[PDB]
């Protein structure tokens, strides 16, 4: 039943891409056939090819040249592979299952499509030959006024970042009553610039204040911060 | 509307009153019709050479041992020779 | 070569109508889902035998020559987002993929965005450079600009306007985010970012050396 | 043969009765025969063998 991608999700336009995506807890893994797809930066979904712990090889004609899939009949483990093409298509890739029922007889032609059931995590990839400086820390500094409750504003942000990810974690996920995330531009330099501000019931805090994780996954991705009591 | 080798085919024969007719839809099997010359019309293929009779739903079509026996002043020699090639003389007869 | 539109809308609470026209439309069925924006698409519409699959009340599907006809349920509130399509070829190899519709639902309340507009305080006036920010959010929908000022008339100074995206429940929140020194953020004004988009627009204020 | 099939009968003249098939219950399927595959390539080869000499 589940299933959750893998791999660094990030490459210059020369280098081979090879991903792969973990599924578990599946009560039957090795007849059901599965297929990748990518969605482009201007929102274009399209497809790559089938594969089977039969062993068929099939792409998308278009991406034949780039994409060499593998299988590994022990533990399925679903890589992937791009050579020659890289740069511009570069937007979310997924992981999916193309589930399959069958109508009777395998190998007569008995076999019809489910398709797509159960999909990933989700996971992104865009080319860019920079690298990650990384982020850090910077609270937003709150003010409160007096009493009866109402407005409570509160951010860590974070200015420096060059992968799309961005994980926003506010008491390592205790609130979920409230969160709100969003994006930024590129500026001059390509590093983008997230900022997270996060909707609490604020009156009167004590020794909750709530704290700030962070994505950073090509560097170190461990930053814990603690926004002042200023509440 | 998407192999197809059956047909979900009509007709019209006759009733139990030769003055009345009446249209029914049964289904046949490929190769058992072949096309005439939209919406297709077929034919039987045997209505083209020879004639057809309903073979009887309680006759059993099971193969059943039906010995051979010989008549009165006769005997059936069987060859009991385990590698009888061919047709020879088999020299372990019963 | 199959074809997908890709902008059509219609009213809540009325039948509407999804197509996808190609050729090779035999041996493929149809696809489609439903991907909310940054999230998976689920099963719009899912085979569990070889003659029909529109069981669920939700929705059905009819088919003709060549377009595919994806009909839904009564009432269309609530559910929102772009619906592509996807089919096989004849030769049971490749899988067509074509775009699809984006939908919006009519009857949509009147624009108002009310977020407090953060300080660069407690970072960066210790650290090199300042840190701007403005965060704007939750208007529907954007076309909305939030003129920065000089002191109490507006000043573009290029500054950068990040671009809206749909979240929570179809509400794009872009953001503002300024970018300038930090000897410009005790010399010039005490800054305050308003924004405007028709009748009544309300703002807040920064503050300077608020601590 | 996975085929379930249905014994329409229609009266055809006074008596007589043409049984034909109706419509297919539980999905449509081909027929097939399966063979052994292991215990077949033994026979087809204590074949050769004899037809060898
Ligand atoms: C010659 O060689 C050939 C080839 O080897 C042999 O021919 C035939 O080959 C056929 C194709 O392989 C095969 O046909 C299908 O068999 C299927 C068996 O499926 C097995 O696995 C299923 C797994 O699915 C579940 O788990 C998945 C993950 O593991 C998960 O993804 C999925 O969602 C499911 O959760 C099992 O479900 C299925 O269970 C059967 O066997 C179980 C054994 O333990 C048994 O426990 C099950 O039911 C028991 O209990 C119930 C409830 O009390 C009782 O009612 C039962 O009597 C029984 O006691 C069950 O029997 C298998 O392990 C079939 O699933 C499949 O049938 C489906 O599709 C057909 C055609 O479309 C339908 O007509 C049918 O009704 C089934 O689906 C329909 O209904 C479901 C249920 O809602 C719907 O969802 C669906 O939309 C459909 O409408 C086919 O039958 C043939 O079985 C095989 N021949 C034989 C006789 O087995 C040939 O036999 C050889 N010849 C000889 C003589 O040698
Ligand atoms: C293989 O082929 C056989 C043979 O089919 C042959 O062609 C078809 C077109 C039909 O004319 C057959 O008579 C002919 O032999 C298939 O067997 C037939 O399959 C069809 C599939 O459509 C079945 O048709 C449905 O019949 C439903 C019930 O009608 C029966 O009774 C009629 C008289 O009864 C009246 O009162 C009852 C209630 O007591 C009402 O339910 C009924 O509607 C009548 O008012 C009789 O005339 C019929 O022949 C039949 O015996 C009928 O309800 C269905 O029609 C509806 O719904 C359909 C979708 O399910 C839709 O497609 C139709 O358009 C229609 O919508 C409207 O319904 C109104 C109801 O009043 C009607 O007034 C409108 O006219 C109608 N719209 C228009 C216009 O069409 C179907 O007609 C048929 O019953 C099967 N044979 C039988 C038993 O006659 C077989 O399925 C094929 N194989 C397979 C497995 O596919
Ligand atoms: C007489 O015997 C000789 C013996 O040599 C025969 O010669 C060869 O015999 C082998 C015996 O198994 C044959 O079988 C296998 O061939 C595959 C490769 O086949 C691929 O190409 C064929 C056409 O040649 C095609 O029919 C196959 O189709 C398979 O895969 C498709 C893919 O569909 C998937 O993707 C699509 C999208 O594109 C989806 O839409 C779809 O849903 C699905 O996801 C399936 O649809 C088919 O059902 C089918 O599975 C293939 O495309 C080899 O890969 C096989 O063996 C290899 O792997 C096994 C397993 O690891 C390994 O043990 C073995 O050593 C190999 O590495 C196997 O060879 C040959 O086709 C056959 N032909 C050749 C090339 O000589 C001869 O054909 C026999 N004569 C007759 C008349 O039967
Ligand atoms: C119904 O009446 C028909 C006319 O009296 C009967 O004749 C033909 O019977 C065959 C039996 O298979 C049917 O099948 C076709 O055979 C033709 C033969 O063509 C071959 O020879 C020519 C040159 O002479 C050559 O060019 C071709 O390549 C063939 O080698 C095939 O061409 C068809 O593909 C097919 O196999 C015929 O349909 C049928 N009609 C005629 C006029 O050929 C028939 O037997 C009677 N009933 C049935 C249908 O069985
Ligand atoms: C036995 O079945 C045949 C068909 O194989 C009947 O012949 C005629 O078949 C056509 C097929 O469309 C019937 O269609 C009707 O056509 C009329 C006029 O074009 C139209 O107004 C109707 O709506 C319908 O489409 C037609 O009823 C039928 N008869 C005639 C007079 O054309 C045949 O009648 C059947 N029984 C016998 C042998 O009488
Ligand atoms: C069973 O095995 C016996 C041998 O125990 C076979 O008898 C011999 O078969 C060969 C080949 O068929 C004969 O040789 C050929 O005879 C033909 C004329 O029939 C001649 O045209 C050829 O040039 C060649 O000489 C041989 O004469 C024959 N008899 C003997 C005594 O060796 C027998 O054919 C096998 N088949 C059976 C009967 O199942
Ligand atoms: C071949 O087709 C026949 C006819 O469809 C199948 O017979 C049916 O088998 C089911 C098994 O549960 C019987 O049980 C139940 O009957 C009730 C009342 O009609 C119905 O509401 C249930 O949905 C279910 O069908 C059913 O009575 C019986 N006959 C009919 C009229 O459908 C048969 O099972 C199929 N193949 C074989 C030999 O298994
Ligand atoms: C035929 O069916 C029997 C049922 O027990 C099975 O044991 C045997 O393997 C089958 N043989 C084949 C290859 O069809």
């Amino acid at each position: 039943v589940q299933l959750r991608e893998s791999g660094p999700g990030l490459v210059k336009p020369s280098e081979t891409l090879s991903l792969s995506c973990t599924v578990s807890q599946d009560s039957r893994p090795s007849d059901h056939s599965w297929t990748w797809v990518r969605q482009s930066p201007g929102k274009a979904l399209e497809w790559i090819g089938d594969i089977h712990y039969n062993g068929a090889t099939t792409y998308n004609p278009s991406l034949r040249s780039r994409v060499r899939i593998e299988l590994d009949q022990s533990i399925p483990r679903f890589s992937l592979k791009m050579t020659s093409m890289t740069a511009a298509d570069t937007g979310m890739y997924y992981c999916a299952r193309n589930a399959i029922r069958i109508y009777g007889v395998v190998a007569l032609g008995e076999w019809f499509h489910y398709g797509m059931d159960v999909w990933g995590q989700g996971t992104a990839v865009t080319v860019s030959s920079a690298s990650t400086k990384g982020p850090s820390v910077f609270p937003l500094a709150p003010s409160s006024k007096s009493t009866s409750g109402g407005t409570a504003a509160l951010g860590c942000l974070v200015k420096d970042y060059f992968p799309e990810p961005v994980t926003v974690s506010w008491n390592s996920g205790a609130l979920t009553s409230g969160v709100h995330t969003f994006p930024a531009v590129l500026q001059s330099s390509g590093l983008y610039s997230l900022s997270s501000v996060v909707t609490v019931p604020s009156s009167s805090l004590g020794t909750q204040t709530y704290i700030c994780n962070v994505n950073h996954k090509p560097s170190n991705t461990k930053v814990d911060k603690r926004v002042e009591p200023k509440s | 509307i998407t192999r197809t080798e059956l047909k979900n085919c009509s007709f019209n024969m006759t009733t139990e009153l030769r003055d009345k007719k009446q249209k029914v839809y049964s289904l046949f099997y490929r190769l058992d019709v072949v096309q005439i010359n939209s919406n297709k019309e077929y034919r039987l293929i045997n209505c083209n050479t020879s004639a057809i009779t309903q073979a009887c739903p309680k006759v059993s079509f099971e193969p059943i041992p039906i010995h051979y026996c010989a008549p009165a002043g006769f005997a059936i020699l069987k060859c009991k020779d385990k590698k009888f090639n061919g047709t020879g003389p088999c020299p372990s007869v019963s | 070569e199959l074809t997908q539109p890709p902008s059509v809308s219609v009213s809540p609470g009325q039948t509407a109508r999804i197509t996808c026209s190609g050729a090779p439309l035999t041996s493929r069925f149809t696809y489609w889902y439903r991907q909310k924006p940054g999230q998976a698409p689920v099963l719009i519409i899912s085979r569990s035998s070889q003659r029909s699959s529109g069981w669920s009340g939700r929705f059905s599907a009819s088919w003709s020559g060549t377009t595919v006809t994806l009909t839904i349920r009564g009432v269309q509130a609530d559910d929102e987002a772009d619906y592509y399509c996807q089919s096989s070829d004849t030769s049971d190899s490749y899988k067509m993929f074509g775009g699809g519709t984006k939908l919006t639902v009519l009857g949509q309340p009147a624009a108002a965005p009310s977020v407090t507009l953060f300080p660069p305080s407690s970072e960066e006036l210790q650290a090199n450079k300042a840190t701007l920010v403005c965060l704007i959010s939750d208007f529907y929908p954007g076309a909305v600009t939030v003129a920065w000022k000089a002191d109490s008339s507006p000043v573009k100074a290029g500054v950068e306007t990040t671009t809206p995206s749909k979240q929570s429940n179809n509400k794009y929140a872009a953001s503002s985010y300024l970018s300038l020194t930090p000897e410009q953020w005790k010399s010039h004004k005490s800054y305050s970012c308003q924004v405007t988009h028709e009748g009544s627009t309300v703002e807040k204020t920064v503050a300077p050396t608020e601590c | 043969r996975p085929n379930n099939n249905t014994r329409k009968s229609i009266r055809i003249g006074p008596g007589q009765a043409f049984y034909a098939t109706g419509d297919i219950i539980g999905d449509i399927r081909q027929a097939h025969c399966n063979v052994s595959k292991a215990t077949w390539n033994e026979t087809l080869g204590k074949v050769v063998k004899q037809l060898r000499k």
